RNA sequence: AGGAGUGGAGCCUGCGGCUUAAUUUGACUCAACACGGGAAACCUCACCCGGCCCGGACACGGACAGGAUUGACAGAUUGAUAGCUCUUUCUCGAUUCCGUGGGUGGUGGUGCAUGGCCGUUCUUAGUUGGUGGAGCGAUUUGUCUGGUUAAUUCCGAUAACGA
RNA sequence: CAGCCACCCGAGAUUGAGCAAUAACAGGUCUGUGAUGCCCUUAGAUGUCCGGGGCUGCACGCGCGCUACACUGACUGGCUCAGCGUGUGCCUACCCUACGCCGGCAGGCGCGGGUAACCCGUUGAACCCCAUUCGUGAUGGGGAUCGGGGAUUGCAAUUAUUCCCCAUGAACGAGGAAUUCCCAGUAAGUGCGGGUCAUAAGCUUGCGUUGAUUAAGUCCCUGCCCUUUGUACACACCGCCCGU
């Protein structure tokens, strides 16, 4: 049973928010997974890119701990990358997933060319960044799949991405590293001010202002 | 027939270590985990715990009177006065015993030595033991041996509870390769009202009432009766 | 199942290293 | 500050060189050398000699039902009272003998393949999660400039908080 | 503030130990293991059997204590007092000590006091309050080295290992550079029960016994830790590495 601990999971649990899209809109912290597990909870796999053995130097031995990479996400929309060390695989594991969650973004989807019927590719060409590795994605003609390296290539199956092109430059041999700038730029996708977007933003009520009643009287 | 009281006492202190050997050597196969003595007046018994009650048991019940008749003319007794009982522990999880045999013949019928280690330690988690570690220690992955640990819980490991709050069981597999020696140390709950642990806290946990909520008073209100 | 998590965390850097983190996921 | 007073100078288990058959060794700073709870004729005896039962159960071959040991005084003599081995054959009744092993036992080795137990770091004051913060990351903070305490003991400061 | 230093009070204003964390050492133990793996085994043995056989053998130094150096005491006795505890046996024969006598000694025989604080024992132990010598010493102390007499568990005590009397008896004026262990019933001097053991201690342990001034501080000689810092070390300075 999910007991809330903040006012956005009190809110997401009494079912006063109805989407993850609410929750993105005003850039609020989601931190408890069981507001992720409340909306996408049916359609979210995980996939642990990678388990990654670190040692620290003590006076009489090394300290091994070990470093869970683990993708997730609904193959529609939806993206998130954890990284978490435990000195246990599972517990990695385990933190790996949650933070997976904790991290999941919304993925914009556009057309390459013409438009018909639903978004299959990136909108633009977007660019990630992580340690020296640079990842780049190129909107890609319809049924041309996932042109790119198996690391990246997961993220974007698990982003709803249908085809995109890629370049990577860098040290691409570092897993985390690599993810991690593929995530950046997934995640630049709905940051990318395009002519579509021109349209001066209505503004709403915010999820601790239009239920702040029910927050108070809860 | 009789001598002093001090080395009448050693004496049954030999006479319960032997017991506890010889069952330890024959039935541990059966999940034995303890040996208990009851003396009345010019009478003996002594119980035993083990998890699997009919396993241990036997056939046509042969096996409590042939080890009962052994003991018996082991120790020279009184023909008639020694009978065994058949009893099952209260929980094989809070008894370091049963665990060590548990993880001794998962180790001795062929599996992966880290995989039994964590199930034995997922076991004791899910029974409610307030903390453990198992140490198994030996050859497991080429010619050097490495003394390998798990831990979870919480463990003290010093004081006067280590007496009551800790059991400590050591054990040997014994393998083509060598022999793995394996530790286990186990902390009970606090669980008064039914001595599974101590009934009695740790000396340094202290805990306080928390405060009733009450009406207070403005004026004297009472009723007559 | 776990068996591979296992036996990985006894030897992190032994031969059998890149086998068993490779079996749990790849 | 020094106090029993150290090695000092005879006589200690003890160690080290110690021929001889072996003076046996195991253990070289504190963390060996009155240690192995070691003041030894015998159980401390491991090591130098001659005998004691083979502690040999499956396969396969012998006199194959009479196969072979204890039989105080003399004789074959590293015991004449161990017939231990002899021309004689002085005694239970067939579980005694030999060969490829076999299951055996070795205070025989490897503690530098292992257990457990102990010593030691270290009986000082250290050690580590969870959540949060920092870093791409290994990691870091917490676990600290100070005061205080026997003490990472606690104050206090404080991106840490709570353990 | 956390605390510290004194005083009133109080028995006590810091009693002493036991246990004692991460992570480790190729530390020791295959001579505890009937816990043992793999080579050495498989009778020309790698055991109890005679115990017959030995660390009780020697040209010097390191390594844990006592006697000693005295007029700080050996010394005749006048003596008044301990604590801890093992103690007559389902193969466990080995037990601590009084009545009468003998003998300097080891012991003896009748029941023997012991299922316990009843028995040892109001444990009549060490120094000192005194009593001849020494009155300032090599001797009477140091009997440490060679004679001879006895008993109780020993099949055997030779290399008297084990327990008493007689005499010839040796450096010994603060003991080498250099060092070990020490804070209040404490360093020490003394006896007792054990692992020792057939009575068995020069070791250790535990116990009392009479019992002490420098010390209430610090970081020098010695170390261990912490922080900063440097590193080409990470098998981690017993490292790494250069050239002939």
């Amino acid at each position: 049973e999910w007991m809330p601990v903040t006012k956005l999971g009190r809110l997401v649990k009494d079912m006063k928010i109805k989407s993850l899209e609410e929750i993105y809109l005003f850039s609020l912290p989601i931190k408890e997974s069981e507001i992720i597990d409340f909306f996408l909870g049916a359609s979210l796999k995980d996939e642990v890119l990678k388990i990654m053995p670190v040692q620290k130097q003590t006076r009489a031995g090394q300290r091994t701990r070990f470093k869970a990479f683990v993708a997730i996400g609904d193959y529609n929309g939806h993206v998130g990358l954890g990284v978490k060390c435990s000195k246990e695989v599972a517990t990695a594991i385990r933190g790996a997933i949650i933070l997976a969650k904790l991290s999941i973004v919304p993925v914009r989807r556009g057309y390459w060319g013409n438009k018909i019927g639903k978004p299959h590719t990136v909108p633009c060409k977007v660019t990630g960044r992580c340690g020296s590795v640079l990842v780049r994605l190129i909107p890609a003609p319809r049924g041309t799949g996932i042109v790119s390296a198996p690391v990246p290539k997961k993220l974007l199956m698990m982003a709803g991405i249908d085809d995109c092109y890629t370049s990577a430059r860098g040290c691409t041999a570092t897993l985390g590293n690599f993810a991690k700038a593929t995530f950046d730029a997934i995640s630049k996708t709905y940051s990318y001010l395009t002519p579509d977007l021109w349209k001066e933003t209505v503004f709403t009520k915010s999820p601790y202002q239009e239920f702040t009643d029910h927050l108070v009287k809860t | 027939v009789q001598i002093s009281k001090k080395r009448k006492f050693v004496a049954d202190g030999i006479f319960k270590a032997e017991l506890n050997e010889f069952l330890t050597r024959e039935l541990a196969e059966d999940g034995y985990s303890g040996v208990e003595v009851r003396v009345t007046p010019t009478r003996t018994e002594i119980i035993i715990l083990a998890t699997r009650t009919q396993n241990v048991l036997g056939e046509k019940g042969r096996r409590i009177r042939e080890l009962t008749a052994v003991v018996q003319k082991r120790f020279g007794f009184p023909e008639g006065s020694v009978e065994l009982y058949a009893e099952k522990v209260a929980t094989r999880g809070l008894c370091a015993i049963a665990q060590a045999e548990s993880l001794r013949y998962k180790l001795l019928g062929g599996l992966a030595v880290r995989r039994a280690c964590y199930g034995v330690l997922r076991f004791i988690m899910e029974s409610g033991a307030k903390g453990c570690e198992v140490v198994v220690s030996g050859k497991l992955r080429g010619q050097r041996a490495k003394s390998m640990k798990f831990v979870d819980g919480l463990m003290i490991h010093s004081g006067d509870p280590v007496n009551y709050y800790v059991d400590t069981a050591v054990r040997h597999v014994l393998l083509r390769q060598g022999v793995l020696g394996i530790k286990v140390k186990i902390m009970l709950p606090w669980d008064p009202t039914g001595k599974i642990g101590p009934k009695k806290p740790l000396p340094d946990h202290v805990s306080i009432v928390e405060p009733k909520d009450e009406i207070l008073p403005t004026t004297p209100i009472s009723e007559q009766k | 199942f776990s068996e591979w998590i296992d036996d990985l965390e006894a030897d992190p850097k032994g031969k059998f290293a890149q086998n068993l983190l490779k079996k749990l996921t790849g």
